[PDB]
């Protein structure tokens, strides 16, 4: 299953 | 911007026997950017309702998409891929070698 | 054996036709198990195995979520690249993100990815330590301040390490009868006259899985990489793959030549020749 967190460029 | 131009293998799932149901399958990887125009070809026509894969990847960050369709091959009907990108300066086309 | 899971995802911008185009897939080894596409009627992650169907509703929500929150994301993102690049708003544009996890017999963790790519070369991606990035140009250095300042890679290690391996071990049990099943290559030699001087001989490997393979012919014990053509592998529709090496030998030198393959489905590598 997939990350929950992901953050901007 | 970086252009690969793509890869196309035309090819049966399974070996090819006439008057037996099989699955024709085009194979198009290698290439950047993503948009691409494929149509498989029976004795040059269109063939309708063709299915293919979702979009995914390689590890250099090429596409890849498998285009496929059922079809019972038969000894005169001839098979083809057509591939249209930007990395093309006319559409492409590969036509189906049972030995292949 | 050893086994990865990964998730790919690509955005590709498209002015004056909307929001970008976003699809995301999911794999166990070169199986595809899960995929959400932002141009779907009503989009949802869905099953692409039947040993993920089993999950619930809960599992199939939270997914969901997650594709739609990296689709937001990545349209943010790849209006933040246009400045970082000085680049149009009338252009397409691509972000791409892999990451994942393999592990090993054991069910360790064997090494952690997370890795971005804009219009198709490398931007920013996490080392092998997860603990440090390395960063393609000055535009990325930007993101890699950022993500340093914000302990972004603490963050994917601790996924990586944890619920990654812990995911992939449930779904390596549950997928256990087809993701712990090689299926060795069927193989034949097919033989093509060219003319009457010389002829294609033609190492066929078909339905097999995982998609590594080797395929090499020899003449008299000698490696053909010169004069092997090897087709990509290529899938054949149905989870398996298939491949060939080709060798132009001269005619009545057929007996001269031997395709060698090797693969996890076998007891031991096949030694294959052309028999009329
Ligand atoms: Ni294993
Ligand atoms: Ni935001």
């Amino acid at each position: 299953r997939r990350k929950w967190r992901r953050w901007h460029l | 911007m970086i252009q690969r131009t793509p890869k196309i293998q035309v090819y049966s799932r399974h070996p090819a026997e006439n008057g037996k149901s099989n699955f024709l399958n085009c194979y198009v990887s290698g290439f950047h950017p993503s948009d691409i125009e494929v149509d498989l070809l029976k004795n040059g026509e269109r063939i309708e309702k063709v299915e293919h894969s979702d979009l995914s990847f390689s590890k250099d960050w090429s596409f890849y998409l498998l285009y496929y369709t059922e079809f019972t091959p038969t000894e005169k009907d001839e098979y083809a891929c057509r591939v249209n990108h930007v990395t093309l300066s006319q559409p492409k086309i590969v036509k189906w070698d049972r030995d292949m | 054996g050893s086994h990865s899971m990964r998730y790919f995802h690509t955005s590709v911008s498209r002015p004056g036709r909307g929001e970008p185009r976003f699809i995301t897939v999911g794999y166990v080894d070169d199986t595809l198990f899960v995929r959400f596409d932002s141009d779907a009627a009503s989009p949802r992650e869905e099953p692409r195995a039947p040993w993920i169907e089993q999950e619930g509703p809960e599992y199939w929500d939270r997914e969901t979520q997650i594709c739609k929150a990296k689709a937001q994301t990545d349209r943010e993102d790849l209006r933040t690249l246009l400045r970082y690049y000085n680049q149009s708003e009338a252009g397409s544009h691509t972000l791409q993100n892999m990451y994942g996890c393999d592990v090993g017999p054991d069910g360790r963790l064997l090494r952690g990815y997370h890795q971005d790519a804009y219009d198709g070369k490398d931007y920013i991606a996490l080392n092998e330590d997860l603990s440090s990035w390395t960063a393609a140009d000055t535009a990325a250095q930007i993101t890699q301040r950022k993500w340093e300042a914000a302990r972004v890679a603490e963050q994917l290690r601790a996924y990586l390490e944890g619920e990654c391996v812990e995911w992939l071990r449930r779904y390596l049990e549950n997928g256990k009868e087809t993701l712990q099943r090689a299926d060795p290559p069927k193989t034949h030699v097919t033989h093509h006259p060219i003319s009457d001087h010389e002829a294609t001989l033609r190492c066929w490997a078909l339905g097999f899985y995982p998609a590594e393979i080797t395929l090499t012919w020899q003449r008299d014990g000698e490696d053909q990489t010169q004069d092997t053509e090897l087709v990509e592998t290529r899938p054949a529709g149905d989870r398996t793959f298939q491949k060939w090496a080709a060798v132009v030998v001269p005619s009545g030198e057929e007996q001269r030549y031997t395709c060698h393959v090797q693969h996890e489905g076998l007891p031991k590598p096949l030694t294959l020749r052309w028999e009329p």
